[PDB]
C-alpha cells in the first residue's frame, strides 16, 4: 500500500491511481481467536 | 565601525554536524588549505559569509599554474552558492587564454589538466549560458575530438566535449545520443545529488553580537579587492569607475 | 535532516533518461522505511532497462547515494526477469500499443522495445492492450510483479542455507540446516528425519517454470494464487528454523486446502505439482 | 553534420563563424563578414545559403549607397509580423 502510494505521490497526483484499487486489503478482524487457550511459540514437540 | 563577526564553537557544531554524515595571513592559510583538498562544500557550510574573500584570494594569487584548480573548485561551488558568480565571470575575461593554449596544443601531460576545464565549463552553461558564450571556441573542441577520435583510450574527454557543444549549440536530444553513436562506440545524475545533498542541511545564520565566547574579527580594511565591506555580509567588487 | 530538495529542481526536464531515475531517487526518498517492494522498474520503461547496470556501478563508484544496497536489488530483479523469458512476453504485449503511437505521428519508427512501463496499469493504453484479457483490470497484473520479487526474495535467502549446509557446522546449526543437509550430498549425521529443504525447494521451480512457459496471463486469477502459497512458504521456512515438528502439519494441510481452492476456482495450473504436496 | 558526414575541415569553420556572428554584432565595415562567409562557403550542402549570398551582395551595394539616403524614414516589421512571418510562438502577456 504505502510503497505504491508514494509513487502516487510522484508520477500522479493525491487522488488515488487505477493500481491502488486493485491490491486487496485485509479486513483487521479476521484472527483465529487462539487465546481460547493460552500457548506461545515454545517447542512443544518434547511433550509428546 | 561595523564589520564582520564569526562565531567558533558554532563552527565545530556544524563540523560534527557535516563530517557525521559521510587577519590576512590567517586568510591565505585557509585559501591554500581548501585548495589543496579535494572536498569543498563541506569548508562552504562551515565558512559562508567570509568564503568571496577566498575566491578573491584565489583570484589574485596564481602561482603560474593554479588556474586549473581556481577554475575546477569554483565551478563546483557554483549551484550550491549563486552569489559567486561576479567574480568567476571577472576571471576569466583575464584568464580565458591560458585555458585555451592547454586545449589548443593539447598537453602531452595527464588528461586531468584537461578534463577539470571542459567540467567546469559544462556546469558554467549549465547554470547559466546567456553569460558564459564568449568565453568558448568550440573550433577548438572539435580539433579535440577529431584528435581523440583518430586516437584512442580517451572517451571521457569527448564525452564531455560534445557535452560542452550539446549546449552551446543548444540540441536536442536525439541529435544527442546520435552524435554519440558516431563518435563512441554519465554525469547530470550526479551533480543534482551533490545539490539535494547540500539542501539537506539546514539555513546559516549570523549572530550579530559579541558573544561572550571564542570569536574572529574581519575589518573593513581587509576586504581584498572586487569585494566591499558592508555592516552585514561581504558584497562583491565589480565595475571600474571608483575614485575616491 | 531529511527534509531535502529533490532532483528535479536540479536536472534538466528536457531529458528523458535522467527524469525517471530523478523519479527513482525521490520515491527512494519519500518512503520512511526501505521498499523491498520493487516499485522502481515500475516507473523505468521497459526501453533503458539495460542502464541499470550502468546505475548501480555509478552508485558505488561514487561517494553519494547513502543508499546503494536498493539499486543493487533493483538490478538482480532486471536480471531475474531476462533470466526468465517474460520480458519478451510483455514487449509483444505492448507492440498494438506503439502501433498507435505510430499512427499518431507523422514520422515514427516501429522500434524493437517499447518505452513504456513494465506494470500493463499505470496508463490510458490499457483498452488498447486489452483487447484480451480482460484480467489486467483484475490485481492479477499487480501480483504478477510482486509475487516475482517473493521468489526472487526466497530463492536469495533459501541458496543460503544450501551454503550454510554445505559449509554446515555444529556451531550455527539449526534445524532448517539439518533439513538442508538432508538435501545436500554432504549430509551430517544428527537427526537425518527431516526431509523439508528439497520440499520446500522444488516449489520454486514449479513456480519458475510454470511462469516461463505458462505465457497467458488470462487465467483463472492463477497469479493471486502464486502469491498466497508464497506466504504459506515464508511462513513454513521461518518455523523450520528450531524445533517446531507438529508446526508442519498444518503447512501440508494449507497447500491441500490451496489446492482444493484454486481447484474450486477450475484454474488449469494443476499438472505440474501434487505428488510434491503428498510426498 | 555533426549526426552524419563529420568533414572537420569545414564543420570547422562553420563553428569559426558561428562564435563570429554570436559574440558579436555586425556594423558597416561588413566586409570581413563578407570574406570570412565565403571562406566558409568552400561547402555548399545547401541552396539556401546560395539565396542568403544573394541576400549579403543587395547588402553591399545597399552598404555603399546609404550617403545619397541619409535621411528615410522607411517602414521596418514588427514583431508579431515577424513570427508570423517566420514560424514560432507569441506569448502576449496581459491585454491591460
Amino acid at each position: 500500500m504505502k510503497s505504491w502510494r508514494n509513487v502516487r505521490k510522484v508520477i500522479s497526483g493525491d487522488e488515488e491511481i487505477f493500481t491502488e484499487k486493485l491490491i486487496n486489503t485485509i479486513s483487521d478482524d479476521d484472527a483465529p481467536q487462539s487465546p481460547r487457550v493460552y500457548r506461545t511459540g515454545m517447542s512443544i514437540d518434547s511433550l509428546f | 565601525q561595523d564589520r564582520i563577526l564569526l562565531d567558533l564553537d558554532v563552527v565545530n557544531q556544524r563540523l560534527i554536524l557535516f563530517n557525521s554524515a559521510f587577519t590576512s595571513e590567517n586568510l591565505d592559510n585557509l585559501a591554500g588549505t581548501i585548495l589543496h583538498s579535494r572536498s569543498i562544500t563541506g569548508h562552504v557550510f562551515l565558512y559562508k559569509h567570509i568564503f568571496l574573500e577566498i575566491v578573491a584570494r584565489w583570484i589574485k594569487d596564481s602561482k603560474k599554474k593554479d588556474y586549473v584548480l581556481v577554475i575546477e573548485k569554483l565551478a563546483s561551488i557554483i549551484t550550491i552558492f549563486p552569489v559567486a558568480m561576479p567574480l568567476i565571470e571577472d576571471y576569466l575575461d583575464k584568464e580565458n587564454d591560458h585555458f585555451i593554449t592547454i586545449l589548443q596544443n593539447p598537453s602531452t601531460q595527464k588528461d586531468s589538466d584537461m578534463f577539470k576545464i571542459l567540467l567546469a565549463y559544462y556546469r558554467l552553461l549549465y547554470h547559466n549560458k546567456e553569460v558564459f558564450a564568449r568565453f568558448i571556441q568550440p573550433d577548438i573542441l572539435y580539433q579535440l575530438v577529431d584528435l581523440l577520435t583518430k586516437e584512442q583510450e580517451n572517451q571521457v574527454v569527448i564525452f564531455l566535449a560534445l557535452k560542452v557543444l550539446s549546449l552551446y549549440l543548444d540540441m536536442g536530444e536525439k541529435t544527442l545520443n546520435d552524435m554519440l553513436d558516431t563518435y563512441i562506440k554519465f554525469l547530470e545524475l550526479n551533480e543534482a545529488k551533490r545539490c539535494a545533498n547540500f539542501s539537506k542541511l539546514p539555513s546559516v545564520p549570523e549572530c550579530f553580537t559579541i558573544e561572550k565566547k571564542s570569536s574572529y574579527f574581519i575589518i573593513e580594511p581587509q576586504d581584498l579587492t572586487k569585494v566591499a565591506s558592508i555592516c552585514g555580509v561581504i558584497v562583491p567588487k565589480v565595475h571600474t569607475h571608483d575614485k575616491v | 535532516p531529511d527534509m531535502s530538495i529533490p532532483l528535479k529542481h536540479y536536472v534538466p526536464s528536457y531529458l528523458s533518461r535522467p527524469c525517471i531515475f530523478a523519479q527513482v531517487h525521490d520515491i527512494l526518498l519519500l518512503s520512511d522505511e526501505e521498499p523491498i517492494e520493487e516499485s522502481l522498474a515500475a516507473v523505468i520503461p521497459i526501453s533503458h532497462l539495460g542502464e541499470v547496470g550502468k546505475w548501480a556501478n555509478n552508485v558505488l563508484n561514487c561517494t553519494e547515494y547513502s543508499e546503494k544496497k536498493i539499486a543493487e536489488r533493483l538490478y538482480v530483479f532486471i536480471t531475474f526477469l531476462t533470466d526468465m523469458g517474460v520480458l519478451e512476453k510483455i514487449n509483444n504485449l505492448y507492440k498494438p500499443a506503439n502501433l498507435k503511437f505510430q499512427k499518431a505521428l507523422g514520422l515514427h519508427d516501429k522500434q524493437l522495445t517499447e518505452e513504456t512501463v513494465s506494470l500493463t496499469l499505470n496508463e490510458y493504453v490499457l483498452p488498447t492492450v486489452s483487447k484480451y484479457s480482460d484480467k489486467i483490470k483484475s490485481p492479477e497484473s499487480l501480483y504478477l510483479l510482486s509475487s516475482l520479487r517473493l521468489l526472487l526474495n526466497s530463492l536469495n535467502a533459501l541458496k543460503l542455507i544450501n551454503e550454510k549446509s554445505t559449509h554446515g557446522k555444529i556451531d550455527e546449526l539449526t534445524y532448517i540446516e539439518l533439513s538442508a543437509a538432508a538435501f545436500n550430498g554432504r549430509h551430517l549425521k544428527n537427526i537425518p528425519r527431516i526431509p523439508i529443504f528439497c520440499i520446500l525447494y522444488n516449489i520454486l521451480t514449479v513456480m519458475s517454470e510454470n511462469l516461463k512457459t505458462e505465457s497467458l496471463f488470462c487465467g483463472s486469477n492463477q497469479y493471486q494464487y502464486y502469491w498466497d502459497l508464497l506466504v504459506i512458504v515464508i511462513a513454513a521456512l521461518e518455523t523450520a528454523v528450531t524445533k517446531d515438528e507438529a508446526r508442519l502439519r498444518v503447512y501440508k494441510e494449507l497447500i491441500d486446502s490451496w489446492i482444493a481452492s484454486v481447484k474450486s476456482k477450475s484454474d488449469i495450473e494443476i499438472t505440474p505439482f501434487l505428488n510434491i504436496n503428498l510426498e | 553534420n555533426m549526426k552524419l558526414s563529420p568533414n572537420a575541415t569545414a564543420i570547422m569553420e562553420g563553428l569559426n563563424l558561428l562564435k563570429y556572428l554570436l559574440n558579436n554584432i555586425v556594423t558597416p565595415e561588413k566586409f570581413q563578414d563578407f570574406r570570412n562567409r565565403f571562406n566558409r562557403f568552400f561547402s555548399h550542402l545547401e541552396g539556401h545559403p546560395l539565396l542568403k549570398t544573394m541576400s549579403m551582395n543587395i547588402e553591399k551595394m545597399t552598404e555603399i549607397i546609404t550617403k545619397e539616403a541619409s535621411v528615410k524614414f522607411e517602414w521596418f516589421d514588427g514583431m508579431l509580423v515577424k513570427a508570423v512571418e517566420k514560424g514560432h510562438w507569441l506569448i502576449l502577456d496581459n491585454a491591460n
